[PDB]
Parts: structure tokens; C-alpha cells; sequence
DNA sequence: ATCGGATGTATATATCTGACACGTGCCTGGAGACTAGGGAGTAATCCCCTTGGCGGTTAAAACGCGGGGGACAGCGCGTACGTGCGTTTAAGCGGTGCTAGAGCTGTCTACGACCAATTGAGCGGCCTCGGCACCGGGATTCTCGA
DNA sequence: TCGAGAATCCCGGTGCCGAGGCCGCTCAATTGGTCGTAGACAGCTCTAGCACCGCTTAAACGCACGTACGCGCTGTCCCCCGCGTTTTAACCGCCAAGGGGATTACTCCCTAGTCTCCAGGCACGTGTCAGATATATACATCCGAT
């Protein structure tokens, strides 16, 4: 028959489609999984990574630096409003804080 | 011809061998007599890594040889 | 022989004065009251014996003697606190 | 012995596609792995409870478009809405 | 080679072998011998003026002439005051229950001679019911000063480890006879040194013991059925047994006398128990529970204070109950 | 001599430590800690080395989480230095001590 | 010359009085107007069972006196009675909400 | 049928009559007017996340379980209403 | 064959065991379900309804009444330390709040 | 043919209050009451089961999620209740 | 405001290591093709309950006046915290070594899903009495001005 | 310290509707087998956690001075509370209309499940460069003095 080609290929996606259809499954979710259920939910996990990997490689370039670190991690999602919205009860190991000093605290 | 495979455990076996035999057919013979898979296997000469193309007459063995296990595993 | 167990005792003092200043520079604080740091000491020890105990009970469960990595998280993911990279 | 599984050969594609000079630590890796896992158990569980709700027995691209909305904030969610269904519509096509 | 000890009251002398038994990393027990010394120092008040001109606190135990000096004398210099043996005034009366500086010494002394590796006790399936811990010294004189032991109660001893628990218990009451029953074969086989250990060490001080017995076996056993019923106060170490079989003690203790005292770990009834329709069948309905005291140091396995508590068996409540469910 | 005024290292504290990532507590006083609290547990435990890095990034998240909600409250009375009622009247809002 | 209560007797009087009711202290049909215009901007025609209004008027009641108790603290924390518009916010910041 | 300005609706007697229900004695004259703002960001993430429930089971009516399930989801679980 | 026994009268219970099992069965949370897992689950939520009208039929005595209305849990939940743990999150309908005034609000 | 705890939290007055009631609006809260602590402790002891790579839910897990759960003292007499009612259910 | 001394801090170049990133072989998990069965899509119908309007009664909101209490600024004083220097305690490191326990495989049996038949428990509808809400009239208490 | 006056609790009556008990009846839980696989268990293996060691030195500890911040006090003044009059629209009760919630029947197309297959991702090994470190210098920052 004709060559094999992956769902992620024929989605126009880098996520497996098939790896998240096997965890629906196996992931006690329904007795039952749509066919374009996991298309979906691997478009939307693919496009969540690619905005912390946009933000977080721009702060690593801030900082003269060509590899991602979990401090660039940390600085991406503190300084975009939104993502800190999803990750706001989340702590990042070896993230840091953001820089703030209170302008009460500035000398006179 | 023998030699020596000696384990990290402790365990130093006898395998009756050929020098036309290669890496391959070595790590092949243990798991016939002990049960190790060839994926967790690497064997020391002097010092070298020995390779799964190439025999033992290759590496200039002589017979009753001390060969070492380094036992790797898939994963950690 | 004596004993069967070696009773650590104290070990909240452990955390010293020095690395309270020097947390609270990370939360941005200029000046730090002399009362601060046995106020300091008793939370972080309500919390880390709420995650622990919660961290086993799960040890527990898995009928196995070794609190690991994961059970940290999943104590910590319990209490509506996640923590990334140790790793789930 | 058993060998394991991670998103880490798909998030260095997207990074490639985003920044394709820069690379990654493998601490910040972990960290992303943590952040695919965490991102999918809140919408296919979103998306479990909402086939619950309207007793139905199977979760379909409609359950987790709803899911999302329910999840991502504003903007977040405007835009994972519209990657989505441009992913089904090119995988229904073709 | 070896030194030696005599008894003051005739018993059988000690041997203390120079290939030293040393235990910990610094108790290094040659303080056990000079600490022994000290007790039998006042029994008999005058073996300080006996031994005054001569001993001062000495270091350098390492030589085998600094005991050598101080333990042979021992033997030879007792006779300063035994030599009163006959004629007009015999020695104490073996019927003399020790004082509780000299029990604590006695039971440290007998559990060093006992147990040889303590880090096998930790040998067990670990949650379970058999992990192991220990109750002080301090906790269990307050446990018996604070039940009343007239002379004719039974103490049992549910879980009782190597021994230790009863073995101040039989020291310290004047009742029949006491038991203790442990089921890991560990701690059991220490408790057999154990209970040789403390009768030759008892006799050689010179004082008396009600007598006892450990045994091996399971409490919740058919044959313990009857004689947990049939005694009168009952100590158990509860504290990691777990609900289900914490829920079989409770059934076997629900046949208990009047006045039949508990002392655990953890309680088997709340110390806030309201009685209703819903829970007539509780233990709680037939017993009265207080929390003892704390005091630091009271287990084994911890240094914060943990509390035990106190439960009487009184059929006075359900009946107080029922007093007052007709009229209205 | 020279000296530096009051405030001064202490704003130069602030710059130092928001900028780094590493971990404020010393490990081994923590690690034995840990091990103390478990002990009320009756049986043996071991923890993992992984575990107790676990808990040491989640018990420093909290603190430093902590002194910001706490610095906020002496802030708001005109305070410059933090004070114990400034903790309890972060905690009570937070949730936690009620 | 009439009676008159110094200020601050009243308002106490208020306090026992409505911690004593459990009734809803917003008009119900002013609320129900402010629900169905914030939904317009969601979807056209809405319908909502009256059942559903009175489930978010009872959410609102309770979000907004929790909220009165811990600006409450705020004001006292501050030294003082009155409660002012920073003691909302701060006690929104350290709630999470406000951020 | 458009409808507009109903936050002046909560009137102030009716938000004093709120914060005093939850203990305050006294109340500054701004306070009015940043009440109505809280309430307005409140109301907008519920209904939200309520009308998302009835858009999927492709209703036109919000129900009192789309009230509380969007209610249960922000941690504000409420009884009392079917839930 | 013998007359049947419903499994709460053998378990002396009063919350039904069988229906339970359904709830459990029929919500996706595994697989298989054990057999002592409904009959344990049954007791702990008939034990703590039993609680709560135990505190609350206290409260409607306090207020001479003979029925719970709904201000009797709330006024049940909030002065017990434990269930105000449990629902510390959770909102009663008509069921107002606690008498609680500061102490500094009251007059000198 | 709609199904409720109506019945069972009614019995359980009667047991601890013999002569008081519950208005209709209190029942209906000691239903969502049942109802929420009903997917806690299932939620719980379904993640327990899958962290432990297991199938079954026993009493096992249930026991566990009732100590992750409930606060103190009540997580101690919710554990003896329940295992009163196991070991009388297994021996009859 | 300006100036200089001193301390911190940013800048630049070297050098060096270990971790990222690439490559290769391989196995297991994803894909292609097919069948069978039931979930849900679809339509049609009923009747509930949502909406819209109306009018009257009156509770509540709005408006304004008036005055006192509280917010706020200023000042002064004493104390306690920051800064920095010398002393001291133990953390950190690296290296070695033991052993135990976590992870693994292989049997094997008991436990739970599935299915069929049967009946009693619980639900719906039904009376009906009493708890409670309302109303009024009395005593008690609290606040405030003396 | 004491009388006026305004709320508040307390003590009875009337009226009512909602909670409580009764009954008839499905349908969901129980009984009874049965099968197959999940989980318990024994055995085995080797990674990783515990413990110990000595050394170096980072960091904690302790001390002392002085400064600036907390805190209490006072005074101003204006804004908030309390009250009375007027006005507005909530609320209730009622009527009427129809959108749409809720249900049922029918059938189709979508998904689970199966087997065959094969290629992508994982493990492993290996090489080099990014980043950390160090040192020296340049320069920005603080602070006492003028
Ligand atoms: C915590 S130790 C108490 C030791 C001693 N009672 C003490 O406090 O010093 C509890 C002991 O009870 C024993 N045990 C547990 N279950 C038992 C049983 N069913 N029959 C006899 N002993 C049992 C265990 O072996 C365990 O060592």
C-alpha cells in the first residue's frame, strides 16, 4: 500500500498527534476520543510552546546569551501579562524573581 | 582457545572461543551462559573498547586473557 | 549498644538569621524588624511539615520506605503550589 | 531497563522554527517538559468534565476548543482557538 | 585480662573482660563500672568514708592499672565495712525495692549487656505494624505514678519490644505477676538476653522484683482473648499499628473489668466523645480517656514531646445515658 | 575612615539577589531539617536527594513570595522596616492562618 | 434639641443588624439589569432561568463581604477606621486578584 | 431593548449596607465607586465562563449549573443552587 | 435462594452502598473497582454528614427552633475548626456570615 | 426518577437529632455537600491509582485520599468509620 | 551645586572544561486497512417557563443640612537596626565504601467484570397537621445629655 | 453620678403552607455463576542513599557605634455620619404570548478493535564550543567636605 505518513505531517504540526491520542486514551478522560481531538489539543500545546520559546529566547538574547536557561524561562512568563495568568501558582526551579524595588524604598 | 571475561561484580567466566569470533559473537555467548543482553555489555582489553565488527585476533588477544565488563543499562 | 536511633533535635535554628535577610532581599524589604526571624522560623515550619506528611502518605501508599522527587510534586501540585523541573 | 518518553525532540523543532540560532540547557528542557504535561492534563481534563456534564461519552474537537476557552486567558485563547481549527480543517482535508 | 566485682549481698561476682565492650562512639563502658561503683557507694551510706583517702576523679582508662587500682580494691576494701557480716548486724534486707535513680541505672546497665547491634531493630516492613520505637524511663514512672497499682492488678504489656517496659514495671509495683508478648522475632530473641541479664543483676545489687514473663506470640490470637479480658491494666505503644488492627484491640478490650486502666500511644476513644443513637456500640461509650502530661524525651523515635493517654473502663456512662432518655 | 550610610548596602542587597537564581539557605542545615520533621513519622525514611532539592526550591519560593506580600503591609502604615503583624496580616488575607 | 445618636452609634447598630440576616442586600431587579448588559457583549439573545441570576447575585454578595472583612483589616492595619480605596487594593494584591 | 449604566443601579446604601455586613464601622466616600469597579471585573469572569457553558451544549438560556459549574471552576464553589 | 440483603444493612450503614458503586463505576475515575471501596466510601461521607447535623441541630436549639434552615450550617461550618477547613472554599447560600465585630470598632 | 441523598441524610438525623427536621433549601445543601466531597475523595484516590500505575480502586485508596483530604481530626474518625464498616461488611 | 577620594562595578581578553548537539543503529509504537456496532446527529413534537407589559402601594433611594470625630501633618525623642570589623563555627568538597532497596521478571491465583433473572427499596403523588411567620402589647435595656 | 427617650427583647394570639408521613409502583440493586487478567509474591540485581573522613575557607557569630526611623503627641479641618423631607422606582400581582428546553424515534457514520507492518524516536557514543572563571583596567557611584 501507499507510504506511511504521519498525523502531525498531514496536521502541518511538530507535535505527535499520535502520542496525544494515546494518552486520551489511556488517561481515564471518556469512554471515548473524537478523531480531531487530539489534531486539536496538539496545535494548541505546540502553539503555548512556541510563545514561552519566542519570549524566553528574546531574554536570552538580552543578556548576550545563546542558550535558554530557567531564568530566561522565568523573565519570559513574569513580563507577559498573559502567561502569567496560566502560570501564576507555578514556581520555576532556579527561576529567580523579577527586579522590583518599591519607590518608597529609593533614597531622597 | 579461552579467555577470561571478568564482571565489576566479582564474576570472572570461562568461554571456550575462536579468534575468527568477533565482539558480537562474545557479547552473543555470555547471554547463552549468563543471561546478559548485548545491549549491557562492554568489554575492556587493555584499556580499549572493543567493537561488534571487528574479531579478537584483531586486537592481538591472547588466550587466557583477563576481558572486563562494564556493565551499561538502558537508562538511568 | 545505644541507640537504635541518632535523634536530631533542634535544626530550625538551622536557618539562620543571615538567610532570612538574604529571602527577604529577594522580596525586595530594606529593613527588617529583630522579631522577624523567629516569626520566620515558625512558617516554614507549619509549611514543609504540611508538604511533608502529604509527601509521605504518598511514600506510604507506594509501600516504600524512600520519599522521592515525584510525591514532592504531587504534595506540592496538592496544595495549589506547582513546581517545575524535578519533573512531572 | 524501560526506556522513557518526552516532548524534548518536538520543543527543539519548535524552537528552530522560532529562534534558529539559539539552543536550550538541559534544566530549561525539563522545565518545558513539565509545562506540555501540566498544559495537557488541565485542558483533557477540562474537556472530560464537560462530556460529563452534557452526558455524553465521547471528547471531540468541540470539547477541547471549549476546553481552551475556558482555560488560556484572553488573548491566549483567541489565538490557540485559531491554531486549532486550522489544524483540524488542514488534517479533515487532506 | 578480666576485672572483677563482688556483691554486697553475697550474689555470684561480675566479669568485665579488657577487650572492652565499647558501645557508642565515646560511653566507652569503663564509665559503666565507676558509675556502678557509686550506687552500691550508698546502700549502705559509708563507703564514702570508707573510700575517701585514697580515690579521686581519675582520667587514662586506656591503662589496665588505672580499673586495676580502683577494682580489686573494690573487692578488697569493702571488707573496711563488710567485715560486719556476723555477729550483730546483718546486711540490707533483700526485700528492698530500688529507688528510681538506682532502677534507671540498673535498666541502662542490663540494655548494654543485651542488645549488641541496636541498628537491627530497624529491620522491619516498613509502615507496618511491627516497626520498631520505645517508650523512656521518664514516661513509664509516670505512668505507674499516675495509675493507682493496688496489689492484686495484672500488667500486660501488648507489643513489648525487648522488655524494657516491663521490666520497670516489675520493679517498681508490688502486684502477681506480668506479662509482655512480641511477635518480631528480633526484638524477641533480644528480650531472652534481656531477661537473663536483668535477674543476675538483680539479685547482685540485692533487691527484689515482682515476677514476670516475655513471651513470644501474636496478642490477636485466640489464646489472648481470654487473658486480655482477665487483667487489669494494659500498656501498648499503638502509635504506628494502624486503624485495622486498631480496631481489633478494640474488640477485645470491650471485655475488660471494672476499673480496668489502658495507657497507649494514641487513644482508642475521643477525648471529646458525645454519646448518641449513632455510636452505642463505640468503646468510647464504656471508658473515660485523659491525656497524661508531656514531658521531653518521651519516646525513642523523636525529641518533641509525645503525649500518652490514660483510659478506665467504667459501665457507669451508658447507664448515665440511659438515665436520661425516659422522661422526656 | 569611610562608611557607607544606612540603606545604602541594603538597597545594594536587593540588586544582588534579585539578579541571581541560586538557593539562599544553607543545604545541609536544611537537609537535617528535614530529616527532624520526619522523624515524627515513627519509621525509617530516606529520602531521595532530588526530593530535598525539591523542597528546598519550593520552601525558598514561599519565603521570598512571602516577604513580598509582607513588605506591601508595612508599606501601606507608612513603615519602612517589616514587623511581625505585617506576616500575620499577610497570612489572615492570604488565607492561611484565618 | 431631638434626639441624635453620635456618630458611630448607628452604624454599629447596623453592623448587628445585617450580621444577624442571611437576606440579600442588593435589589434584585437592578442587579438583574447589570447581568443581562455584561452578557450582551458575549452573546446576542441571552435567556437566563431565574434561578441563574439568583445564584449570581448570591456569588456577588458573598465575594463583596468577604472582600469588606479583609479592607477592613487593611484599615486597621493602617491605623485607622475608615476604609479607603488602597485598602481594597491591597487586599486584592495579596489575595491575587489584582496583581 | 439596549441596555446601559446599570453599576449605578448599586447604589450606595446598598454597598454600605454590604460593607457593613462584613464589619466596617466607617467608609470613605471613594470607596463607592471602586466597589462598583470590583464587582463589574467579578461579574465579567463568571458570566463569561457560563455563557461558554451554554454556547457548547448549544443552548440559548443560562441555566442555574452553568452558574455554578463556571463558579466551581475559579474556586468559588457555591451550594445550594443543584450543584 | 435466601432473601437478599442490601450491602449497607451488612456493612451497618446507612448511605446505600450499591448506588455508590454505580457513582463509581459510571464516572471514569478507573477501570476496575474494588469491592471495599464503596463500602469504605459510603461510611466516610454518612460520618460526616453526621457531623454537620450534629453542630447545626445545635444551632437550631440555640435558636429555639426545631428545624435546620440554612444559616444553622453556616453557623455550624464556620464555629467548627476542622469544617472550616474542609469549606473554607464553599459558599452556602442564605446563609450569611458570623457575628464578628473588631475590637478596636467598639466605643471607648 | 431523579435520585438524591434526600433519604439517607434524613435517616441520619433521626440517629443524632431524633425530634428536629430540615427545611427543603437545607436539604438541598447537604446534597451538594454529599455530591462535592464525593468527587474529591474519588478524584483523589483516581490519581493514587495512577501514580501507582494500578487499575483498581480499593479501599486501599480510598483510605489514603480520605488523609490527603480531610483536616486533623476528622481524617482520624472518617478512617476508623470506614474501616469499622469494611471488616463488618467482609464478615457477614 | 560642585569637588575629589574611595569603593564598587562594568569591561575586555585569555583558558579551559563538560554539556549540548549531532550521528547511528534499532525496536516498538504509530500508521494503513478492515469490520461491526452503537453513540450521537437529526428531525419532530410538546408544553414549560421566560419575557413583556400594566398598575398600584410603599419601601427605599436621593438630597441637603449640620456638626463632631477622625484623617493627616508636624514635631520631638529615644531606641533598635544597619554597617563594618574581628573571631569562630561548620559548611562544602572530594573521595572511599557498604548495602540495601527500588526496580525488575516470572508464576499463579483470586477477585471483579459481565450477564441473566428477580424483587423490594425508593420515588412520585397524596393529604394534613404544626412550626413558624406575622401582629400586637408589654417590659427591659442602652445611649446620651445632663 | 441620673432621668428621657429610643431600640430591643420578651410574652401571647391568629393563620398558613411547607415539612412529614402514607401508599402504589417500577427499576435498580441483589443473587448467582463464570471467566480471564490484574495484582500479589518470590527471587534477583545493581544503582544510589548513608555514613565517614580530612581539609579549606566561606560564612555565621558577636560586638559596638551612631543614625534614622518608629512612635507618641498635638492641632486643624474637612469629610463623613445622622436625620428629615421629597422623590423614585422596586416589588407585587396579574395577564398574555411564544421561544426553546426537553423528550422520543430513527438511522448513519464514526470509533473501537484487530492484524500487519515499518519508520520515527530512543539509547549510545563522541567532539567542540558556549559559558564560567580569572585578572587587570576603566569608569560609574556614593559621600564627606567646601
Ligand atoms: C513500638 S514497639 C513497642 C516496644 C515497647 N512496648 C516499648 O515501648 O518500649 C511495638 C511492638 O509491637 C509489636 N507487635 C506488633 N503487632 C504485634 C502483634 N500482633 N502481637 C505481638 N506483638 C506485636 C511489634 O513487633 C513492635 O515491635
Amino acid at each position: 500500500r501507499a507510504k506511511a505518513k504521519t498525523r502531525s505531517s498531514r496536521a502541518g504540526l511538530q507535535f505527535p498527534v499520535g502520542r496525544v491520542h494515546r494518552l486520551l486514551r489511556k488517561g481515564n478522560y471518556s469512554e471515548r476520543v473524537g478523531a480531531g481531538a487530539p489534531v486539536y489539543l496538539a496545535a494548541v500545546l505546540e502553539y503555548l510552546t512556541a510563545e514561552i520559546l519566542e519570549l524566553a529566547g528574546n531574554a536570552a538574547r538580552d543578556n548576550k546569551k545563546t542558550r535558554i536557561i530557567p531564568r530566561h524561562l522565568q523573565l519570559a512568563i513574569r513580563n507577559d501579562e498573559e502567561l502569567n495568568k496560566l502560570l501564576g501558582r507555578v514556581t520555576i526551579a532556579q527561576g529567580g524573581v523579577l527586579p522590583n524595588i518599591q519607590a518608597v524604598l529609593l533614597p531622597k | 582457545m579461552q579467555i577470561f571475561v571478568k564482571t565489576l561484580t566479582g564474576k570472572t567466566i570461562t568461554l571456550e572461543v575462536e579468534p575468527s569470533d568477533t565482539i558480537e559473537n562474545v557479547k552473543a555467548k555470555i547471554q547463552d551462559k549468563e543471561g546478559i543482553p548485548p545491549d549491557q555489555q562492554r568489554l575492556i582489553f587493555a584499556g580499549k573498547q572493543l567493537e561488534d565488527g571487528r574479531t579478537l585476533s584483531d586486537y592481538n588477544i591472547q588466550k587466557e586473557s583477563t576481558l572486563h565488563l562494564v556493565l551499561r543499562l538502558r537508562g538511568g | 549498644a545505644k541507640r537504635h536511633r541518632k535523634v536530631l533535635r533542634d535544626n530550625i535554628q538551622g536557618i539562620t538569621k543571615p538567610a532570612i535577610r538574604r529571602l527577604a532581599r529577594r522580596g525586595g524589604v530594606k529593613r527588617i524588624s529583630g522579631l522577624i526571624y523567629e516569626e520566620t522560623r515558625g512558617v516554614l515550619k507549619v509549611f514543609l511539615e504540611n508538604v511533608i506528611r502529604d509527601a509521605v502518605t504518598y511514600t506510604e501508599h507506594a509501600k516504600r520506605k524512600t520519599v522521592t522527587a515525584m510525591d514532592v510534586v504531587y504534595a506540592l501540585k496538592r496544595q495549589g503550589r506547582t513546581l517545575y523541573g524535578f519533573g512531572g | 531497563r524501560s526506556r522513557k518518553e518526552s516532548y524534548s525532540v518536538y520543543v527543539y523543532k519548535v524552537l528552530k522554527q522560532v529562534h534558529p540560532d539559539t539552543g536550550i540547557s538541559s534544566k530549561a528542557m525539563g522545565i518545558m517538559n513539565s509545562f506540555v504535561n501540566d498544559i495537557f492534563e488541565r485542558i483533557a481534563g477540562e474537556a472530560s468534565r464537560l462530556a460529563h456534564y452534557n452526558k455524553r461519552s465521547t471528547i471531540t474537537s468541540r470539547e477541547i476548543q471549549t476546553a481552551v476557552r475556558l482555560l488560556l486567558p484572553g488573548e491566549l485563547a483567541k489565538h490557540a482557538v485559531s491554531e486549532g481549527t486550522k489544524a483540524v480543517t488542514k488534517y479533515t482535508s487532506a | 585480662l578480666e576485672l572483677r566485682l563482688k556483691s554486697p549481698v553475697g550474689a555470684e561476682p561480675a566479669v568485665y573482660p579488657w577487650p572492652l565492650p565499647v558501645y557508642d562512639k565515646h560511653h566507652d563502658a569503663a564509665h559503666e563500672i565507676i558509675e556502678t561503683i557509686r550506687w552500691v557507694c550508698e546502700e549502705i551510706p559509708d563507703l564514702k568514708l570508707a573510700m575517701e583517702n585514697y580515690v579521686l576523679i581519675d582520667y587514662d582508662t586506656k591503662s589496665f592499672e588505672s580499673m586495676q587500682r580502683l577494682c580489686d580494691k573494690y573487692n578488697r576494701a569493702i571488707d573496711s565495712i563488710h567485715q560486719l557480716w556476723k555477729g550483730t548486724t546483718q546486711p540490707m534486707k533483700l526485700n528492698t525495692r530500688p529507688s528510681t535513680g538506682l532502677l534507671r541505672h540498673i535498666l541502662q546497665q542490663v540494655y548494654n549487656h543485651s542488645v549488641t547491634d541496636p541498628e537491627k531493630l530497624n529491620n522491619y516492613e516498613p509502615f507496618s505494624p511491627e516497626v520498631y520505637g520505645e517508650t523512656s524511663f521518664d514516661l513509664v514512672a509516670q505512668m505507674i505514678d499516675e495509675i493507682k497499682m493496688t496489689d492484686d492488678d495484672l500488667f500486660v504489656d501488648l507489643g513489648s519490644g525487648v522488655g524494657q517496659v516491663v521490666l520497670q514495671v516489675a520493679a517498681a509495683t508490688n502486684c502477681k505477676h506480668h506479662y509482655g508478648v512480641e511477635k518480631a522475632d528480633i526484638p524477641a530473641k533480644y528480650a531472652e538476653t534481656m531477661d537473663r541479664e536483668f535477674r543476675k543483676w538483680m539479685k547482685w545489687y540485692g533487691k527484689k522484683h515482682a515476677e514476670y514473663t516475655l513471651e513470644r506470640g501474636d496478642f490477636l490470637s485466640e489464646e489472648w482473648r481470654e487473658r486480655i479480658a482477665n487483667t487489669s491494666v494494659i500498656f501498648v505503644n499503638n502509635f504506628a499499628f494502624g486503624p485495622e488492627v486498631d480496631h481489633q484491640l478494640k474488640e477485645r478490650f470491650a471485655n475488660m473489668k471494672e476499673g480496668g486502666r489502658i495507657v497507649s500511644s494514641k487513644p482508642f476513644a475521643p477525648l471529646n466523645f458525645r454519646i448518641n443513637s449513632r455510636n452505642l456500640s463505640d468503646i468510647g461509650t464504656i471508658m473515660r480517656v485523659v491525656e497524661l502530661s508531656p514531658l521531653k524525651g518521651s519516646v525513642s523515635w523523636t525529641g518533641k514531646p509525645v503525649s500518652y493517654y490514660l483510659h478506665t473502663i467504667d459501665r457507669t456512662i451508658l447507664e448515665n445515658y440511659f438515665s436520661s432518655l425516659k422522661n422526656p | 575612615p569611610h562608611r557607607y550610610r544606612p540603606g545604602t548596602v541594603a538597597l545594594r542587597e536587593i540588586r544582588r539577589y534579585q539578579k541571581s537564581t541560586e538557593l539562599l539557605i544553607r543545604k545541609l542545615p536544611f537537609q537535617r531539617l528535614v530529616r527532624e520533621i520526619a522523624q515524627d513519622f515513627l519509621t525509617d525514611l530516606r529520602f531521595q536527594s532530588s526530593a530535598v532539592m525539591a523542597l528546598q526550591e519550593a520552601s525558598e519560593a514561599y519565603l521570598v513570595a512571602l516577604f513580598e506580600d509582607t513588605n506591601l503591609c508595612a508599606i501601606h502604615a507608612k513603615r519602612v522596616t517589616i514587623m511581625p503583624k505585617d506576616i500575620q496580616l499577610a497570612r489572615r488575607i492570604r488565607g492561611e492562618r484565618a
